[PDB]
């Protein structure tokens, strides 16, 4: 969380 | 007592690639790749669950109005 | 600023069960900061790099993988480091790892070198880890001058004239490299622009050109974009980071683009090892990978 | 020309247990023990040196990640211009090497007999071909596989 | 089915130089397979068994070895036998060897009986040769119908009230026979707890009380837990098997414990015998042995 | 080799 999990 | 374990194993390395560029100055190695031994996920537990981008921005959305 | 001791103590720990802290004190570490952005200012924003070096990509807080990477590549100065950015965020240890790369960057300054990635930014390392991990261990003024600090980082690197490097990728509006050098420091890291998509793009086999980026910024370019920006600038490679890869390095574009990721099983939900590419005096190119034992 | 041989010889037996408990049921023949014959080595090789568990477990672990994937059965022409398919090979984990490898289709080639079909696309994995399995194998030895192939060829594949 | 005609075959090779195979048909094997699966289905997974009987420990497809064990100790139904696991891995013929002893179980249901071993777990034999044995002769889909069939096996026997079997030991976990008789079949091994350890553990006369196996699974138990054991469930002895033992049986524990083995010279690398247990109606224990000639 | 060999 896609900033990348 | 904890005692670290380190150790190499070798493995088969990069193909020789098909028609490279005569023009092209660096070149990859067609030797032995090294794969090194780090921390199993036993050893080491790289998880981190205290990480919550969520409530973070939330909390810096009002700092940046302070 | 007692650099020896401070490295002494960081390294202590080599022999440890990974996840021992080390804690520094408050003036040591911003020490650290205010000495290594005097340095990082002397030194262009667009870095001119001669091999041999080691090019090593994210680490994330994993200090522990990285103590092993320096056991394996040599530890300062017994080889050359090219880092390509994100040392913090998402790992337990981001204060220890930043802490280790920027004594190493103040004790060896023309022989160790540190990338920006797209995490030393304040508006992500916020969110993702960083200021928590200050805000518990230390205060959140100490989160302050690791920003000032991480806002002095050059941007990108050239190896021998011909790898280039940079953390995230290339940019559409990159047509010389003076757009990079007359980039003023500090600066944070802008929503877009040049600055933006080196420390964010990434390659994708199925674009043709420029792409939107799933991340919700920055772009991503595909082969040809790699082979134009390549011939334009008589380079041979592109080294970046940014993306987890299964071996720890993968190629792009043929052999013309690498990714390289440093963080084995990043964050404890990939199984993926690290890498890091060596470039020998002749411009050999090879790979030496960091595998978690079974 | 083998002829079998069979035989007993008595050794001392089981010595006398002095105190056991009164409440015990079960107890222990004082007789001789009688040793029978079996085969010497000479006779009977028991050695098996085709027990490899370092190579198996290999296999295995690419195993255990195929038949989480839904498989389905594939039957193409082989024409003149072969399969239209390349292959790679992929290790089940980081930096394998080249021995125990899962293979999966690279390249479609337009036109070409695997195109023209329309059911097997990029990343799918080839699990059999002719009846022979290409899960944890060599990229060359799937590649003589494919080559050998003739007229109508049955593929299972895996994706998902 | 067609089982008197299996078995002629299976016998067949009795006066041969040993190593000679009997290649059944595969409808053959796998209705062997579905058959004693039933079987085993229909009985308890804890055997309650009455003497007299003889007991045979560990063969792993030393097929030749087995018939002389048959031919020595009287072939079914002459003598009632239970076998206490390990039919395959290591040996050349685990196939010879099961199938025989699948089709004694089939003929003579209430008279011949065979407990689960840990090689009868479909992650270990994939690695210790039968999967190879049943790849190179059949095919790897017959592979997976023995494991269908182990999967359902007893995993241990009380023989008399006073005779505890089951292949490898104790577990730390045992405290009433109700532990085993609730577990449900068709079961997976698992690689901790009750099950894992009544097929794993092993005694050890350097531990007093629990402790850790070398094998790198489960436990080893000392000398008074063994005497626990069997005062708490008024037992008089622990038959097990599990370990190569140079005699073919082994007691431990004065003689509270025996450890069988009856894989004479085991997979030629020993030079062990190997041993049966006869339990006559008096309750009398003997041992006979098969010792390899010289 | 110790799964026993
Ligand atoms: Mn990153
Ligand atoms: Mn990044
Ligand atoms: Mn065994
Ligand atoms: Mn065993």
């Amino acid at each position: 969380x896609r900033x990348x999990x | 007592p904890y005692e670290p374990e380190s150790g190499c194993v070798e493995i088969p390395g990069l193909s020789e690639e098909e028609d490279p560029a005569p023009s092209r100055k660096i070149h990859f190695s067609t030797a032995p790749i090294q794969v090194f031994s780090t921390y199993s996920n036993e050893d080491y537990d790289r998880r981190n669950e205290d990480v919550d981008p969520m409530a973070a921005s939330a909390e810096y959305e009002l700092e940046k109005r302070v | 600023l007692n650099l020896d001791s401070i490295i002494g103590r960081l390294l202590e720990v080599q022999g440890s069960r990974p996840g021992k802290n080390v804690q520094l004190t408050e003036n040591e570490i911003r020490g650290l900061c205010l000495k290594s952005r005097e340095i990082f200012l002397s030194q262009p924003i667009l870095l001119e790099l001669e091999a041999p070096l080691k090019i090593c990509g994210d680490i994330h807080g994993q200090y522990y993988d990285l103590l092993r990477l320096f056991e394996y590549g040599g530890f300062p100065p017994e080889s050359n480091y090219l880092f390509l950015g994100d040392y913090v965020d998402r790992g337990k240890q981001s204060l220890e790892t930043i802490c280790l790369l920027l004594a190493y960057k103040i004790k060896y300054p023309e022989n160790f070198f540190l990338l920006r990635g797209n995490h030393e930014c304040a508006s992500i390392n916020r969110i993702y880890g960083f200021y928590d991990e200050c805000k518990r261990r230390y205060n959140i003024k100490l989160w302050k001058t690791f920003t000032d600090c991480f806002n002095c980082l050059p941007i990108a690197a050239i190896v021998d004239e011909k790898i280039f490097c940079c953390h995230g990728g290339l940019s559409p509006d990159l047509q010389s490299m003076e757009q990079i050098r007359r980039i003023m420091r500090p600066t944070d890291v802008p929503d877009q622009g040049l600055l933006c998509d080196l420390l964010w793009s990434d390659p994708d086999k199925d674009v043709q050109g420029w792409g939107e980026n799933d991340r919700g910024v920055s772009f991503t370019f595909g082969a040809e974009v790699v082979a134009k920006f390549l011939h334009k600038h008589d380079l041979d490679l592109i080294c970046r980071a940014h993306q987890v890869v299964e071996d720890g390095y993968e190629f792009f574009a043929k052999r013309q683009l690498v990714t390289l990721f440093s963080a084995p099983n990043y964050c404890g939900e990939f199984d993926n090892a690290g890498a890091m590419m060596s470039v020998d005096e002749t411009l050999m190119c090879s790979f030496q990978i960091l595998k978690p034992a079974d």
